[PDB]
RNA sequence: CGAAAGGGUCCUGUAAGCAGUAGAGUAGCCUUGUUGUUACGAUCUGCUGAGGGUAAGCCCUCCUUCGCCUAGAUUUC
């Protein structure tokens, strides 16, 4: 069940994407930008149990660990083993390249 | 100039170069017998409305002898050998 | 001024056509459609929807590796401009566009090879389980072809071939119902 | 050049005249476009529809018409006495493959 | 409906033409923005009355570009070379 | 002029059916495992940007077909 299902694809309703989540991944420069965003004192757990795949936070350990055991959690897992779509993927589809000298 | 030159190889090693009436015959017989299946089916769901009601059991309707008649010709048996008129009841 | 192409389906985008939108990590996204813009808003994959060209590269269906491919990139390193050099570009893409078409088309012929022995193998069977639903001649019709043959001396099968071919020529269709003849 | 007595198979683009109508009416506003298409095609107001054809359109409920309909129409001789009219058309629905891709063509007498 | 820096040979009718009116075949004339009638209407253009106080009336047009892209729908297409040059070939082209 | 059809242009998103050393596993038969094999099995892949719709207020078609036609009635310094 999604909360609000009328106005889930508003803009501020949006959720983080797939390829920043695999940038997340691969760089920790990346997610600690990601996280100073935010303010640590307004997230569940004063936002020291966190999942990177789902972007999520999380009242506790437990919690954190519970959650890993379900479907989305292996979703997002499967999402990122075939790799998120990009820039560079769309124009490999086009047989489009740059040229930098 | 080297895309000319590929090019030039390619067509003399025939990569451009392009390509039986027992197969047209099959594959004419083989659409014949699928619009015969379409039309057998169109007759099924003429004669079916089973979601509202049965279908009366055809014993208890009396074919009509012309109807029969018909039906056996286009199936090609030779009907006045048999003599269905003696058959059909009055 | 320049085409774009579509992020999500790989379409040309012309200018003032589809939408933008700005992320705030620095990336653009060009959309040529609200289709596009709202599968991305979504966050539906493109390698996934068939009928983008991110699932027909990711399928093999698009022809990837060519030589006529190599013409066409982002140049990041300008040119100064010379009048002599654009008018002989023109012509090179007009024989890269030529070329590549055919190049194209004889990649699907090798996609598409198999189909005929696929077609002639399923009809045989078709034609095999259902030998019985073959045009024939009616009974009347065999009757008035016999004594034809036995009045003229001629052959019974001759004339069931014609009268075959006659009956192939004339199509006809069956009309449901009929009138009930009025007291 | 035509006789009064001919018969001729037609494609009926139905989801044409169907565009736009109520739910609950879409059936009868097609037995009725069905009649109005006879009138214009043979020139005749006496329209008689085959049970069949009635079938056929109500095949899938009151607003589930087929968007194509391929049908012959049969304009014959009135022999009742007193009949106002002296031709008529009676329309039957016809098996076919499949309705799309076929011409008005006129079916033999035979 | 071509320019001086879009070489494409091409008419002013968008592909599948204009949405219920049909294809141009005279002599047209481009105005900018909207004008008080709708499609198939007769349009009299009339001199201005009084001489210009714009600049905009002294202003030359440079077109670099005149979009002929379907109006049916998301049309991304400028010809029906480029369409089947996107597209590729299909089942029915192998067919015929 | 009308009704079909064909071509275009748009919309959706890959039809039915068949096949596959694709498929988590399970159960039989025997070479008792060596894709052992056969069977079933969401799904996947191919045939297939396929199938379906398209004016109802979309476009084109003397040269793709079939039909219609110089009326009827009323009134008028
Ligand atoms: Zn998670
Ligand atoms: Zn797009």
């Amino acid at each position: 069940g999604v909360f609000a299902k009328r106005t889930m694809t508003k803009t501020r309703r949006r959720l983080r994407d797939l390829d920043q989540i695999e940038r997340d991944l691969r760089s920790p420069r990346h997610l600690q930008q990601y996280k100073e965003t935010k303010a640590a004192e307004d997230l569940p757990g004063l936002g020291l149990y966190y999942c990177i795949e789902c972007a999520k936070w999380f009242e506790s350990e437990t919690s954190l660990v519970g959650h890993r055991k379900g479907k989305p959690h292996k979703r997002r897992l499967k999402q990122l083993k075939e790799g998120a779509y990009t820039h560079e993927e769309a124009m490999a589809a086009i047989g489009y390249r740059i040229d930098n000298g | 100039q080297a895309l000319e030159e590929e090019e030039e190889r390619l067509e003399k090693e025939g990569f451009y170069d392009e390509d039986d009436e027992e197969e047209e015959e099959i594959l004419q017989k083989a659409e014949y017998i699928r619009e015969q299946h379409a039309l057998i089916r169109n007759e099924a769901k003429m004669r079916k409305s089973l979601k509202n009601r049965a279908i009366i059991p055809r014993k208890a309707v009396k074919k009509p002898l012309s109807q029969l008649e018909d039906h056996l010709d286009q199936l090609g048996v030779d009907t006045e050998a048999i003599g269905l008129r003696a058959r059909a009841q009055t | 001024m320049r085409i774009e192409n579509c992020f999500f389906c790989g379409r040309p985008a012309w200018p003032s056509k589809g939408i933008t939108f700005m992320r705030n990590d620095g990336k653009a996204f060009r959309f040529c459609r609200s289709k596009c813009h709202k599968n991305f808003k979504m966050k539906r994959n493109p390698r996934k929807l068939k009928w983008t060209k991110a699932y027909r590269k990711n399928a093999g269906k698009e022809m990837v590796v060519d030589s006529t491919l190599q013409f066409a990139a982002r140049r990041n390193v300008p040119v100064r401009y010379n009048r002599e050099l654009w008018q002989k570009t023109l012509k090179a893409m007009e024989r890269i566009s030529e070329i590549r078409a055919r190049r194209e088309r004889v990649f699907y012929k090798k996609r598409m090879a198999g189909k005929r022995a696929r077609e002639v193998a399923a009809a045989r069977k078709l034609v095999a389980e259902n030998e019985h639903l073959l045009p024939r001649l009616r009974g009347s019709e065999k009757r008035r072809l016999a004594e034809l043959a036995a009045e003229r001396g001629v052959d019974v099968e001759e004339l069931e071939r014609e009268e075959l071919a006659k009956l192939a020529s004339k199509k006809k269709s069956k009309a449901f119902g009929g009138e009930v003849r009025r007291v | 050049a035509i006789a009064d007595v001919v018969a001729r198979e037609y494609t009926i683009h139905l989801h044409k005249r169907l565009h736009g109508v109520t739910f609950k009416k879409r059936a009868p506003r097609a037995i009725k476009e069905i009649k109005k298409f006879a009138q214009k095609a043979m020139g005749t107001s006496d329209v008689r529809l085959d049970p069949q054809l009635n079938k056929k359109v109500w095949e899938q409920g009151i607003k589930g018409v087929p968007f194509r309909i391929r049908v012959r129409i049969s304009r014959r001789r009135n022999d009742e006495e007193g009949a106002k009219e002296k031709l008529y058309s009676y329309v039957q629905a016809v098996n076919v493959k499949n309705p799309k891709g076929l011409l008005t063509s006129v079916v033999e007498e035979e | 409906a071509s320019t001086e820096t879009d070489l494409t040979k091409k008419k002013i009718t968008p592909m599948g033409g204009f949405v219920r009116y049909g294809e141009v075949n005279n002599d047209y004339v481009m105005i900018k923005g909207s004008v008080p009638g709708v499609k198939k209407r007769i349009m009299t253009l009339r001199k201005s009355l009084f001489t210009h106080t714009s600049r905009k009336a002294l202003e030359k047009v440079e077109l670099k570009w005149i979009d002929t892209s379907s109006e049916f729908g998301h049309g991304a297409f400028q010809t029906a070379a480029e369409k089947k040059q996107f597209m590729g070939t299909l089942k029915k082209d192998l067919q015929t």
